[PDB]
Formats: structure tokens, C-alpha cells, sequence
């Protein structure tokens, strides 16, 4: 250790030329010994080497080789230093590389390298990513910046793009964000492009914008606008002059359709219904809507023929805002008329299907007539050529606009009936080419389903016999048409459809449905139907059961200008067909269960089929066909727990060596499978009792392999910045498979309290807390933390609450588990997101035991300990959203807040006093999201109100707020949020509560002339 | 610092 001292000491004296004697010695010291010394020393070395670069630099081409091995001793010590564990201070190094940088001095290559290291070695590790305050941030993003707009043209130039992308990100995704102010800096940039050809790192820059844009657009939506005016032309300019690369290309739409997104949210047509209009913005929409359709008669924007997904939706939008220089349908029609080449005609085809299918309501009644008849001129071509199948969606397209249409005219109706009488006789032949088999019945599918066409003898035939084989399409057409018509006699032909799906070649060659998954409750459906004495009233019957990225800013954008507001607004069968039903299956199952090999065949099939019997059985138990306890002694529910035992053996054998790797996917897909097949909803629905089949089949043996399996594999040892801990990256192929069968085991264990079964749910409940004990589990292991977010969001449930001591445990190490990632805001985003999920549990207070005070303390102070951080700006908006999201959850719970009140610093604050602090944040969406959820201060939501004096305490507290968020006032943005939350408060207040309408309507009386709310936004809201 | 995220009963 003394050593090391004396040579920096040494080191730090000025030789003539035992200075490299010293610098080899340095380099050559670096031994085992000394590295364990130097845990806690780093800082001190670092400081010393920092006099040595001083000293040097203070005494060409030999200066630039000097400068080049500086810069590898300076690597080397870096690589060195940190390449066990993140050791160093990065501030100072922070600071080190910001002053190489800055200065001109130095040599072009030393600045790059330089910059290098600070891209690969600083950016690239969590630690420093998360650790870096928010001045550092924008220093360094004003230093990287001021030097890309030098006209110092060199190599390094794009490499010092890359450098602010990252830079961006990290300001954008770890503090408040960069200042408004910035976007001019951009726009220098782009006004350089518009004369610099080369364009180095277009590419990047226009990401970064890209970034600081969408994460800017929440607020300052006006000012957005305002740039977007402002730059679009110059970007336009760029793609008609410059070379149209790929990655420019795709960055250049990505913008525009960001830009696109803002000004009209959710295709907002008018100013008065969410729309931002300017004269200059229309002028781009229409220069946009030229070049588009100027790039789309282009081989590159494609032997493929069909155009990129991306630039059809952003063609769609631009039409939608476009059509009513007339640029109507007729624009397309004519182009879908005059091209003959089928390089000319796809992309007009895939405009079309795009603007039909996301606004129907585009295309004019006056329309539909023309349309069909040009289609219809398209498809009758005998060979099936390229352009087929684009006309097959187009046509499905159109069938399903129409059937979503009241408004037609007799005469229309007409027409209409005799051109898809005529389309659907020219599709039906060629129906037997596989090659279109997937659009082909799909369209059959939108004619059935709308009642187009009346359905002929000939149309059935084509399920029975070898004419097709099963198939996702074939089927759900063959639902769509049992829906909707009435089966010809022809019992010869229900049996024969039957024998069709169930069809399996005798004596290998396992038959197709047993291959391809289907939807869940899907061929059970059809087959229980088909036996009933009334197929269509059955099928009817069973599908009226009641059901169990940028989108979020676009839906606040309508909210805050009030155009969308979320709140305010006897069966018999036959018995000669079921027990040819039974006796088909029982010999399908039979086959493949005396056929099976330990090897040969695959494991998921026999979960298909298992799963097919459990389904068909259920189906019969929704009706009254069949009773819950005589369908545990039926046939089908031996073959299939024997198909179930079969299928563990694979899993025996897996646990017998997990060593193995090949196995991981049919494993995989085998649990994932299970898991689709158990459900958790209980709403009297065929899939509740297909799931408790299912369930029941299971032996305890098997949930004690799998439970094995997985404490083996839990107890086993190009991107822009640092990567997530929580991505899926970190996580092998034995990683996902001990998630996929960690969340089998959670839905089994969660399912199994409410009936009976032959393992105990007790015993597994047990072995999966195991796994989260404080000596096995390891935090910093990101399969330890994944294995510990899925326990949280699974294990607790509403209607069978966990044992108490269950919950203590689940708390144990959160707390723990919340210190080593304080730093990082996604993943304290995730923990809060996984939290909430306990509250369900946390609120019973029946056995209010000192467990159950335990546990509620464990989880407030926790709660608490995040607000106290979170009032004191350490957490970014999204933290803040989720510490919203999880206080509502508390709110809910528990609405007198008995036992809800956070401790921080010696005192004591309820959870509702807390919550309407949030109306006067800094950050609209929070805002938004506290006063739409403000209602659960006035309701029981678990619907009686609450009493008196609380809801006028708490009406008058979120007023005052909300008027403080205001009274503390280029800037139109903040005042029209604040002026939105406000009345936003007040409508959420009127429609939930009907004690303070009254109280609320005065209010917003006062507001209208005191606060300077606009007369038409109120009169709106009152009118809704 | 960090001792606010730990539980204390007493």
C-alpha cells in the first residue's frame, strides 16, 4: 500500500525523463493485491494522474502522438478502475472530460477521444446514468452542442451527434427536461442543413428532437406547434434536395407524424372539436400531402411491391385532414382506375384500406356505389395475381364500413345488394387456393357478418369433406356464418361438419387443429352448437356473454379542452349428436394418447387437446345439457387428466437435469399454454368453469416438480444509453422460463381457494414466499427482482384475502428492495405500478391482530418515506403519476382514513389531506390525473356518499388549491392548463357528488369573471 | 439519507 504512495509521490515531482520510467511503472503495477486495497483510494490515484496530465500537457505530429498516448493511459486507467464494479467519483471525471472538451487547445483526435470515453464508458453504466444531477445534464448538453454547430468538418462530427442523443435522453428520462428555451439551439442545426449537403448526423440530431419534443409536448403544447410551423418547410426542403437515405428518411416521417399527432389528436377535423388550425399549418399539410404523393411513385419506398407501414398511416392522416384542388375520394378513385401496372396500383389500395379501417366516417355515402364497382373490377382476374389479396382487405374493408351505416337510401341498399351478390360469386371460385386462404374467408367472414348475402347450400360444403383444411380463418368464418343462418338438414351435415373439425388420419399426422392454437373457447363453441336442438339461438347465447406510446397525450389534449369525458357519461340437445360427439373425441384423445412416445411427440399438444376436452365439458356445464358433479365421472374428464399425467412427464424429466437446453421451448410454450387456460374472473362464464376443469385436472405431483424447477432455477447463478435493469435483455432462456412458470404457479395458487382440488394450494403458497426469503434473495440479481415485482402484482387477491403473515412477508424486503433503487426513476415507476396491488389485502381489517397493524405500518412508512422524497424534487413526473396512482388505491380502500395516514418526520398527515396537494403540481398530466380521480374524496366507491362536513372540507380544500395553482402568476400554455385543471375540479365535483352542485355551481359562477374562465368552455361543460 | 425507506416500530 505504501508503494503505491511513494510512486504517486514520486509521480508528482517533474523529471526529465524518469517520468516515463515512472508512467511504465504506473501502468505496470496494477496487481491483485493492490486492487483489493484500493476498495472503500480511487479518487486520491485519480487526482495525482490529473496533476500528471496538467503537468505534461503544460510543457505536431509528435504532440499528437503524445496526446494519443495520453489518452490510452487515460482509457486504460478507466477500463481498469471501474471494470469489476462502478468505483470512481463521476462528477469529477464529469468535470475532467468537460474541461478536455471545452477547450480548443488540444488536439481534434484527443477531443474524439475524449469524447469516446465518455460516451462508452460514463453513459453506458446505470449507476453514473441514474446518479447525474440535472445542471450536469444541461452543461453538458449546451458544451456538446455549441461545438457540433462549429464548421469544423471532420469524422468526429457524427460521433458528437450521438453524444447529445444521449445526453437528451438521459435530461429526458431522468430529471424535469431540458428548458423550452433549448428548441432554438435545434432549429440553428436544422437552417444549417438546409445549405450543408453532407448532413454528417442529421440522423441523430433529429431523434434527440424527436425526444425533447414528445417528452415537451405534455406541456407548452402552443409553443410546439409554433416550432413545428416553423421547421416543417426546412425539413421538406431537405427530403426533395438531399439524397433520401433510409435513416434520415424514417426519422424525418417519424416527426412528421409526431407533429401530425399534436396538431390533431386522435384526428381531430375541426378547431372546435380538440384541433389546433393555422394558416401556415395548412399550407404544410398540403405541400406534405404533395411530396407524399410524389415518394409513393418510387421504387425505394417499396420482389416486394407494397409500400412501408409508416408512411401509409402517415398518408391516411394527411388524406383524413385533407379530404372534404378538390383532393376528395375521387382523387383515389381515378388513380385506382388509370393504373393498370400492379407497381402503380397497391399503394393506392393500401390508402384506402388504412382510411377505412381508422375513419370509417371519411368516405361519403354517395360513394360506396362507385368504390365497389371499381373493386369489383380488380378482383376477377382468373390467376390470382400479387394485387389479390390487397383487393380481398380493401373489399373487407369497405363490407365493414357498411355494416356499421343506418343512413342508406333503398335505392342504394339495392345496388349494394346486387354488387356483393356479384363480388361474392366471382370470390367464392378460387377459394380452394391456399395461397390467399387467410383474406379470402375473412372477407367471406365481413359479408356474413353484416348480412349481405344471403348464404347458399353450396357455401356449407365447403367446410365438410377434404375440399379445406381447418384453419384460424375457416373457422371464424364458419362461427360468423353459424351466428347469423340456420344449418341445412341436408344431421348428414352437422355430423359431417363435425367430423371435419375433429378429422384425424387413421394410423402420426396429428390433425391440424391439434397444431395451430385457436382462440380461447373457440372450437368447443362450435362443436357443444352444433348438437343443440337450436344451433343459431345457442351460438347467440354463447357470444352474448358480457365481457370480463403517444395515445395517453393525445387523450390528455382532449381532456384538457373538454371534447372527450370519461366520467359523466332452455336449451336442449340431440342425443344421438352429442354421443357422436363424445364418442369422436374419446377416440381422437385415445389415438393420440396410445400413440404417444416419451420422445417423438410434442408436449403441448396433449395440453391442446386436454384443454379441448376441458373446454367442450365446460361449454355443456354453462347450459343445462350436462351437471357439475356427474361431468367429473364422464370418460372425457379421465382421458383427459390421463392426456395431463402423460404430458408431466417432460417436466419429471426436465427436473431430473436441468442442465439441458434444448428442452427450454417446448417447456416455454407448454406453460404459457396453462396459463392461457387458467383464468382468475369469476362472472358465471364458460371459460370460469373450463379453468376450474382444468385446475382440478392437476395432480399435486406435477405443482411440486414445477415448484422444484423453479427454486433450481432461481437458486442457479445498438442501444443509445445505459440499459434498464428491467429489461428483457439481462434475462436468458432459463430466466423466462422460471417467469413463465413463477406465474402458472401464482394464477394456480390464486385460483385454487376457491374450489377444491387434489394439491394444496397451502403448501405451494408456502414454497413460492420461500423463494423471497431474506438470506436467498438478492435485490441487485434482476431475476430476483423480476421474480419479486411478478409475487407483488400476483399473489394478493380481492375476493380470498392472504393470511396475514403471507402479507408480512411480501413486505419484508421491499423496503430493502426500494433502498438500492432510490436513484433510479423507472424503476421506482415499477415498484409503486407493482405495489398498488397490495392495498386489496393491506385494507381488511376483520383480524385486526398486531400482524395486521404490522403490515399496514410496514406499507405506510414506505408510502411515505416516497412523498417525503417526492416533496422535495427528487423524482421525475412519472414517479409522481404512480405515487397518484397508489394514494388513490389507499383512498378507495379506505375512505375514513382510519388507518391510513402516512408518518414522516415525527408527525402525521392523512392519506386525503395529502391528495389534494397534487391539484397545484408542476406537471399537467399529474395534475390532470388528481383532479379526474378527485371524485373518490365524495364517494364510498367500494356508492353512498359521504357524510356532510367531510365533503364540504374537502370540496372547499380542492377549490382553494386549485385557485392557489393560479394565484401564483408567451406563457397562454400554463394559464389554460391551470384554467382546464379548474374547471376540470369543478365538473368532476357537479357530476359525482349531488350534495355540492349547488356549492359547485357557485363557484364556478365566481370563477367565470374572477379567474377569467372563457365563457364557452364553462357553457360547454354545463350543457354536457 | 436512506433510513426514512426502513421500518421502526419503536
Amino acid at each position: 500500500l505504501n508503494d503505491l504512495l511513494i510512486c504517486c509521490r514520486q509521480l508528482e515531482h517533474d523529471r526529465a525523463t524518469e517520468r516515463k520510467k515512472e508512467v511504465e511503472k504506473f501502468k505496470r503495477l496494477i496487481r491483485d493485491p493492490e486492487t483489493i486495497k484500493h476498495l472503500d483510494n480511487w479518487d486520491a490515484v485519480f487526482r495525482f494522474l490529473q496533476k500528471y496530465i496538467q503537468k505534461e500537457t503544460e510543457c505536431q505530429a509528435s504532440r499528437q502522438k503524445k496526446m494519443q498516448e495520453i489518452s490510452s493511459l487515460v482509457k486504460y486507467f478507466i477500463k481498469c478502475a471501474n471494470r469489476r464494479a462502478p468505483r470512481l467519483k463521476c462528477q469529477e471525471l464529469l468535470n475532467y472530460i468537460m474541461d478536455t472538451v471545452k477547450d480548443s487547445s488540444n488536439g481534434a483526435i484527443y477531443g474524439a477521444d475524449c469524447s469516446n470515453i465518455l460516451l462508452k464508458d460514463i453513459l453506458s453504466v446505470r449507476k453514473y446514468w441514474c446518479e447525474i444531477s440535472q445542471q450536469q445534464w444541461l452543461e453538458l448538453f449546451s458544451v456538446y452542442f455549441r461545438l457540433y454547430l462549429k464548421p469544423s468538418q471532420d469524422v468526429h462530427r457524427v460521433l458528437v451527434a450521438r453524444i447529445i442523443h444521449a445526453v437528451t435522453k438521459g435530461c429526458c428520462s431522468q430529471t424535469d427536461g431540458l428548458n423550452s428555451k433549448f428548441l432554438d439551439f435545434f432549429s440553428k442545426a436544422i437552417q444549417c442543413a438546409r445549405q450543408e449537403k453532407s448532413s454528417s448526423g442529421l440522423n441523430h440530431i433529429l431523434a434527440a428532437l424527436t425526444i425533447f419534443l414528445k417528452t415537451l409536448a405534455v406541456n407548452f403544447r402552443i409553443r410546439v406547434c409554433e416550432l413545428g410551423d416553423e421547421i416543417l418547410p426546412t425539413l421538406l426542403y431537405i427530403w426533395t434536395q438531399h439524397r433520401l437515405n433510409d435513416s434520415l428518411k424514417e426519422v424525418i416521417i417519424e416527426l412528421f407524424q409526431l407533429q401530425i399527432y399534436i396538431h390533431h389528436p386522435k384526428g381531430a377535423k375541426t378547431q372546435e372539436k380538440g384541433a389546433y388550425e393555422s394558416t401556415k399549418w395548412r399550407s404544410i399539410l398540403y405541400n406534405l400531402y404533395d411530396l407524399l404523393v410524389n415518394e409513393i411513385s418510387h421504387i425505394g419506398s417499396r420482389r416486394n411491391i407494397a409500400v412501408k407501414e409508416n408512411l401509409i398511416e402517415l398518408m391516411a392522416d394527411i388524406c383524413h385532414q385533407v379530404f372534404n384542388i378538390e383532393l376528395g375520394w375521387e382523387v383515389i378513385k381515378d388513380h385506382l382506375q388509370k393504373s393498370q401496372n400492379d407497381f402503380d396500383l397497391v399503394p393506392w389500395l393500401q390508402i384506402a384500406t388504412q382510411l377505412i379501417s381508422k375513419y370509417p366516417a371519411s368516405l361519403p355515402n354517395c360513394e360506396l356505389s362507385p368504390l365497389l364497382m371499381i373493386l369489383s373490377q380488380l378482383l376477377p382476374q382468373q390467376r390470382h395475381g400479387e394485387r389479390t389479396p390487397y383487393v380481398l382487405r380493401c373489399l373487407t374493408e369497405v363490407a365493414l364500413c357498411q355494416d356499421k351505416r343506418s343512413n342508406l337510401e333503398s335505392s342504394q341498399k339495392s345496388d349494394l345488394l346486387k354488387l356483393w351478390n356479384k363480388i361474392w360469386c366471382i370470390t367464392f371460385r378460387g377459394i380452394s387456393s391456399e395461397q390467399i386462404q387467410a383474406e379470402n374467408f375473412g372477407l367471406l367472414g365481413a359479408i356474413i357478418q353484416g348480412s349481405l348475402v344471403e348464404v347458399d347450400r353450396e357455401f356449407w360444403k365447403l367446410f365438410t369433406g377434404s375440399a379445406c383444411r381447418p384453419s384460424c380463418p375457416a373457422v371464424c368464418c364458419l362461427t360468423l356464418a353459424l351466428t347469423t343462418s340456420i344449418v341445412p338438414g341436408t344431421f348428414s351435415l352437422k355430423e359431417s361438419i363435425m367430423k371435419w373439425l375433429l378429422f384425424y388420419q387413421l394410423e402420426t399426422e396429428v390433425p391440424p387443429i391439434l397444431h395451430s392454437n385457436f382462440p380461447h373457447l373457440v372450437l368447443e363453441k362450435i362443436l357443444v352448437s352444433l348438437t343443440m336442438k337450436n344451433c343459431k339461438a345457442a351460438m347467440n347465447f354463447f357470444q352474448s356473454v358480457p365481457e370480463c406510446s403517444f395515445s395517453e397525450v393525445e387523450e390528455l389534449f382532449l381532456q384538457t379542452t373538454f371534447d372527450k369525458m370519461d366520467f359523466l357519461t332452455g336449451f336442449s340437445v340431440h342425443q344421438n349428436l352429442k354421443e357422436s360427439l363424445d364418442r369422436c373425441l374419446l377416440g381422437l384423445s385415445e389415438q393420440l394418447l396410445n400413440n404417444y412416445s416419451s420422445e417423438i411427440t410434442n408436449s403441448e399438444t396433449l395440453v391442446r387437446c386436454s384443454r379441448l376436452l376441458v373446454g367442450v365439458l365446460g361449454c355443456y356445464c354453462y347450459m343445462g345439457v350436462i351437471a357439475e358433479e356427474e361431468a367429473y365421472k364422464s370418460e372425457l374428464f379421465q382421458k383427459a387428466k390421463s392426456l395431463m399425467q402423460c404430458a408431466g412427464e417432460s417436466i419429471t424429466l426436465f427436473k431430473n437435469k436441468t442442465n439441458e437446453e434444448f428442452r427450454i421451448g417446448s417447456l416455454r410454450n407448454m406453460m404459457q399454454l396453462c396459463t392461457r387456460c387458467l383464468s382468475n374472473c369469476t362472472k358465471k362464464s364458460p371459460n370460469k368453469i373450463a379453468s376450474g376443469f382444468f385446475l382440478r385436472l392437476l395432480t399435486s405431483k406435477l405443482m411440486n416438480d414445477i415448484a422444484d424447477i423453479c427454486k433450481s432455477l432461481a437458486s442457479f447463478i445498438s442501444t443509445i444509453g445505459a440499459i434498464n435493469p428491467l429489461a428483457e435483455e439481462y434475462l436468458s432462456k432459463q430466466d423466462l422460463l422460471f417467469l413463465d412458470m413463477l406465474k402458472f404457479l401464482c394464477l394456480c395458487v390464486t385460483t385454487a381457494q376457491t374450489n377444491t382440488v387434489s394439491f394444496r394450494a397451502a403448501d405451494i403458497r408456502r414454497k413460492l414466499l420461500m423463494l423471497i426469503d431474506s438470506s436467498t434473495l438478492e435485490p441487485t440479481k434482476s431475476l430476483h427482482l423480476h421474480m419479486y415485482l411478478m409475487l407483488l402484482k400476483e399473489l394478493p387477491g380481492e375476493e380470498y384475502p392472504l393470511p396475514m403473515e403471507d402479507v408480512l412477508e411480501l413486505l419484508k424486503p421491499l423496503s430493502n428492495v426500494c433502498s438500492l433503487y432510490r436513484r433510479d426513476q423507472d424503476v421506482c415507476k415499477t415498484i409503486l405500478n407493482h405495489v398498488l396491488h397490495v392495498v386489496k389485502n393491506l385494507g381488511q381489517s376483520n383480524m385486526d391482530s398486531e400482524n395486521t397493524r404490522d403490515a399496514q405500518g410496514q406499507f405506510l412508512t414506505v408510502i411515505g418515506a416516497f412523498w417525503h422524497l417526492t416533496k422535495e424534487r427528487k423524482y421525475i413526473f412519472s414517479v409522481r403519476m404512480a405515487l397518484v396512482n397508489c394514494l388513490k388505491t389507499l383512498l378507495e380502500a379506505d375512505p375514513y382514513s382510519k388507518w391510513a395516514i402516512l408518518n414522516v418526520m415525527g408527525k402525521d398527515f392523512p392519506v386525503n389531506e395529502v391528495f389534494t396537494q397534487f391539484l397545484a403540481d408542476n406537471h399537467h398530466q399529474v395534475r390532470m390525473l388528481a383532479a379526474e380521480s378527485i371524485n373518490r374524496l365524495f364517494q364510498d366507491t367500494k356508492l353512498k356518499a359521504l357524510p356532510l362536513k367531510l365533503q364540504q372540507t374537502a370540496f372547499e380544500n380542492a377549490y382553494l388549491k386549485a385557485q392557489e395553482g393560479m394565484r401564483e402568476m408567451e406563457t397562454l400554455d400554463e394559464i389554460y392548463n391551470r384554467k382546464s385543471v379548474l374547471l376540470t375540479l369543478i365538473a368532476v365535483v357537479l357530476s359525482c357528488s349531488p350534495i355540492c352542485e349547488k356549492q359547485a355551481l357557485f363557484a364556478l359562477c365566481k370563477s367565470v369573471k374572477e379567474n377569467g374562465l372563457e365563457p364557452h368552455l364553462v357553457k360547454k361543460v354545463l350543457e354536457k | 439519507a436512506d433510513d426514512l425507506f426502513r421500518y421502526n416500530p419503536y
